[PDB]
């Protein structure tokens, strides 16, 4: 007559939790070479 | 290369320890405001009223 339940026996552990982020590399240290004369 | 009076920023220096914040009432409310305001069914709050 009682019934028949499943039990998962859940126990406490550490979890770390990390998320993944788009974004585009850029240069380290670009240099626009752009002058400081006029001229041919 | 870096030339004068340039219009692009070097860098971005900025502090917050008061934070302004920029709110937009649109001007219907503010004149509904002042149409009830004038009459007697809607007294200013006064000491309490800036917060």
């Amino acid at each position: 007559q009682t019934p028949e339940v499943g039990i998962v026996t859940l126990e406490a552990q550490t979890v770390t939790l990390n998320t993944e982020l788009p974004g585009r590399t850029n240069a380290f240290r670009i240099a626009e070479v752009r002058p400081q004369v006029n001229g041919i | 290369l870096v030339t004068n009076g340039q219009a692009n920023a070097m860098a971005t220096v900025q502090q917050l320890d008061p934070i302004y914040v920029d709110v937009t009432q649109p001007s219907t409310a503010l004149l509904r405001l002042r149409r009830e305001l004038a009459s007697g069914q809607l007294e200013r709050a006064g000491d309490n009223a800036a917060k």
